[PDB]
RNA sequence: UUCAUCUAGACAGCCGGACGGUGGCCAUGGAAGUCGGAAUCCGCUAAGGAGUGUGUAACAACUCACCGGCCGAAUGAACUA
């Protein structure tokens, strides 16, 4: 449950569902009755099947819905990964759909016991179990879009890494066409592809690395994007609400170099973007190639436009590069004491 | 079963050849015959431009033969039998009256650049260095050179099983491999290779041993190489 | 001394895209920023159109030209303004097509054309123009293949 | 594995024969709605793209 | 039983081809046919589907349906009891 929800038991369609039910029940109820007995023991029978079959289904169906947590309220610092992912609202109304009729079964099963407890005849008693039966099929026949989407929401959500938003954490954001996840290859161990693309990693990525003499969870961003500055895909409003809702310390990146996605074109609408959303996040920037770039012969004219971002007291760049084995550390360990100084003072 | 609209032709085809290869017998002067059976689209495409003032119309051997004459009693034209077992391959006909030697020329010296894969041939020895493979066999430097997918590893670890100057995937060998040498017939694996990068080592040319007059209508057969 | 032969796409009169283009030149070490002036200075010409960028490099020198496509030319024949709009979808010019542009987008391509007379290349361009579904003459593309075939619309040919 | 999933297709394809019969019961039925059902489907394709292929 | 093919060489298999306009148009950082929606033409043929699939992030490659060569008698598809 707490940032971990691979415990859904299991997800199968609505005529399955409906078949593997009715079987289990039709085997585990006794299947002989003769006219030769008396009207009580044919209705404690009949009760016994229409009840066993109401409890069989509320029983497969409460897992299910104890199973999805309140994601309208659970970690609202963080919340919007499965709406993000694919959507809230119908996932919402299917969770609903299948809750009343959780909530209609059991009463129409009562319902209907209590109108059989007057029976009177073996036709007239198998002709109204057998109509309990097919109300029961069809109010789960008209169900089949909410496992549909329960089965992919299960099947995101399985594969979602575990992130504590109420511990210590590092973001790492900035430029696509850049190499983005060779931090992560360099300091941390897990999967990725180091493509020379814009989108080098795919999703969210944490880490579990320690320095410092502590360990630490860095959270890698897999790219931004502002176009439109507003509408985006997963990829990037990922990236951005995780930016927002996160205090963590947050390293920013800019290719300064003549090989790049975007050269030296939008740098400065990237800042102009994240300003507002990076106020007391504690902005780090570094700058990979340098050793093959030569920040030595940096022109003016854009070093005004470096100067103009200095112009905030939160910026502070750097030569680097991750070609090697001391630079990145130096960069890491800067970051972790610049961690470690904002948690002293504040 | 079948999904798709496409479906068999059936024998108007067969009928529309028949009518078109019998019509078209009675159009120019000059008939025309050659020994060229395997051929390419864009082959065919560029002999057509070439020969526009003529009919890039061919068919089955058999069906030639019929319209040829199978017996010297039924003929459309004078001594039509020496041209049905002329050729035993795929061939077909032009109308062309332009001239002789400048057309016997041009099929004696033209030359295109294809693949051939004969069993008896005299290419250059061609190696795979170093274990990480190329697809056309490292002729361009590592620098401009690309990698390949290993996804389809199984299919050359499977039906090639030895290193391969082209449509090669993503392994590891410890010697280069010489998958082609001077003189040597060429197998299943390597008629499989040297295919993939279009690198086309072999030369086409026109080797012509066929003739045949309509206003002399007589027997003609030439022979060069 | 050596020169390398690629074909790419872009859209005229404006910067290519460098993430793109690496490949292209990633050997050549030359810079994007001048690639992507090049490209504008040569696409110029055509504001807002697609068109092929040419990349002729020996030795590593710029060397691009504009070569159209068929398409974008059944798209710009008509003259009409090329705008780009947030709040419009689905938005193409299907104006009436006269047959004095018939005849020069017959002849920009004949040049290349597989078709060895300029009755073959109208026809192809008439099957690409009923491809494509914009109006021509006032008229159904579908049936002047037909009245090609019937004589109903003669082609002069020169 | 390739070999291995083609392997694994054509058995597939051709567990019909042993299928043909299952359990002491109660299966058969089951089997026969399936069988059913798939030859409805095959059946309304075949239409349908008839029916595209002539217009 | 009905409808077909077949010496005017069928079905199975080996091998070859399956090309250009065109990476055809809206979603683009991706849609070459295959995450989608519309989408339905010729050029030259005997043949190549603005594409049934394998699946790359895309390419690419393979593969089918349609033709071609090898082998030369009957064979296919549906339905009935
Ligand atoms: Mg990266």
């Amino acid at each position: 449950m707490q940032l971990s929800w691979k415990d859904i038991p299991t997800v199968a369609p609505a005529n399955d569902l409906l078949d593997i039910v009715l079987n289990r029940t039709q085997r585990k109820t006794p299947t002989v009755i003769r006219p030769g007995f008396k009207i009580t023991r044919i209705r404690a029978f009949y009760m016994r099947k229409v009840k066993y079959t109401g409890e069989g289904f509320v029983e497969k169906f409460e897992d299910i819905l104890k199973g999805f947590p309140n994601i309208n309220d659970v970690h609202p610092f963080h919340r919007d990964l499965m709406d993000t992912l694919y959507e809230k609202n119908h996932y919402k109304i299917s969770l609903a759909a299948i809750s009343r009729a959780k909530s209609l079964v059991e009463q129409v099963a009562r319902d209907y016991v209590r109108l059989l407890k007057f029976g009177q005849s073996l036709f007239q008693c198998k002709q109204l179990k057998r109509a309990a039966l097919g109300r029961m099929a069809t109010i789960v026949k008209k169900l089949r879009d909410p496992l549909a989407y329960l089965e992919q929401v299960r099947q995101h959500i399985g594969r979602l890494p575990s992130i504590d938003p109420n511990t210590r954490t590092l973001l790492i954001c900035g430029y696509p066409n850049v190499g983005k996840s060779s931090f992560l290859r360099c300091i941390t161990k897990s999967d990725v592809d180091v493509q020379p693309y814009a989108f080098t990693t795919k999703s969210l990525y944490v880490g579990h690395f320690d320095y410092k003499y502590l360990r630490f969870q860095a959270i890698d961003t897999p790219g931004i994007l502002d176009r439109p500055t507003e509408e985006m895909n997963n990829i990037e409003m990922q990236s951005i609400y995780a930016i927002a809702h996160l205090r963590s310390c947050v390293l920013y990146f800019m290719d300064l170099s003549e090989q790049c996605g975007f050269t030296i074109e939008a740098q400065v609408k990237l800042f102009h973007s994240i300003k507002p959303l990076f106020a007391n996040k504690s902005v780090m920037v570094v700058i990979n190639k340098t050793d093959i770039i030569r920040p030595e012969d940096l022109d003016e004219e854009r070093a005004q436009l470096l100067e103009s971002v200095k112009e905030v007291p939160g910026v502070e760049i750097m030569t680097s590069s991750c070609q090697l084995e001391e630079n990145v550390m130096e960069v890491r360990n800067k970051a972790c004491e610049k961690l470690l100084a904002s948690r002293i003072e504040n | 079963v079948t999904l798709a609209q496409t479906d068999k032709k059936g024998r108007e085809n067969k009928e529309r050849i028949f009518d078109e290869v019998r019509e078209a017998l009675d159009t120019y002067r000059y008939v025309w015959v050659l020994h060229l059976d395997d051929v390419r689209t864009p082959v065919l495409q560029e002999i057509r431009t070439s020969w526009a003032g003529s009919k890039l119309i061919m068919g089955k051997r058999k069906v030639l033969q019929k319209a040829l004459g199978e017996k010297r009693e039924e003929e459309y034209k004078e001594n039509l039998y020496q041209l049905s077992k002329l050729c035993s391959g795929v061939t077909g006909l032009l109308f062309t009256d332009e001239d002789v030697n400048t057309v016997k020329e041009y099929f004696k010296s033209y030359v295109r650049s294809d693949y051939s894969r004969p069993n008896t041939k005299a290419p250059l020895t061609f190696t795979i260095p170093e274990g990480i493979v190329y697809s056309r066999g490292g002729q361009i430097p590592a620098e401009e050179d690309v990698p390949m997918i290993h996804s389809l590893e199984p299919t050359m670890r499977n039906k090639f099983e030895i290193p391969t100057k082209i449509k090669a995937g993503k392994i590891t060998i410890d010697s280069p491999y010489l998958v082609c040498t001077e003189g040597e017939k060429l197998d299943v694996r390597q008629a499989l290779i040297l295919k993939q990068f279009g690198i086309a080592a072999s030369e086409f040319k026109v080797k012509v041993s066929a003739y045949y007059d309509n206003d002399s209508s007589t027997v003609e057969s030439t022979n060069i190489n | 001394n050596e020169v390398k032969y690629l074909y790419l796409r872009a859209v005229g009169g404006e910067v290519g895209a460098s993430a793109a283009l690496a490949p292209k030149i990633g050997p050549l070490g030359l810079s994007p920023k001048k690639v992507g002036e090049d490209i504008a200075k040569a696409t110029k010409e055509f504001k807002g159109i697609k068109v092929t960028v040419q990349l002729k490099i020996q030795n590593r020198q710029a060397a691009a030209s504009v070569v159209p496509s068929a398409s974008s030319l059944v798209i710009t024949a008509l003259k009409e303004p090329p705008r780009d709009r947030k709040k419009d979808k689905n938005v193409k010019h299907s104006g009436n097509i006269q047959l004095d542009e018939i005849i020069e987008i017959a002849r920009q391509m004949r040049d290349k054309s597989f078709g060895r007379t300029l009755a073959s290349v109208t026809k192809e361009i008439l099957g690409t123009a009923q491809s494509v579904g914009c109006r021509v003459d006032f008229k159904n593309p579908h049936d002047i293949i037909e009245g090609i075939n019937a004589g109903e619309i003669e082609i002069p040919e020169n | 594995h390739e070999e291995r999933k083609r392997k694994r297709e054509a058995r597939e394809s051709h567990k019909i024969s042993e299928r043909a019969q299952k359990l002491t019961g109660w299966k058969g039925k089951q089997f026969a709605k399936k069988r059913y059902a798939e030859k409805v489907s095959m059946r309304k394709k075949i239409k349908a793209h008839e029916q595209s292929k002539v217009k």
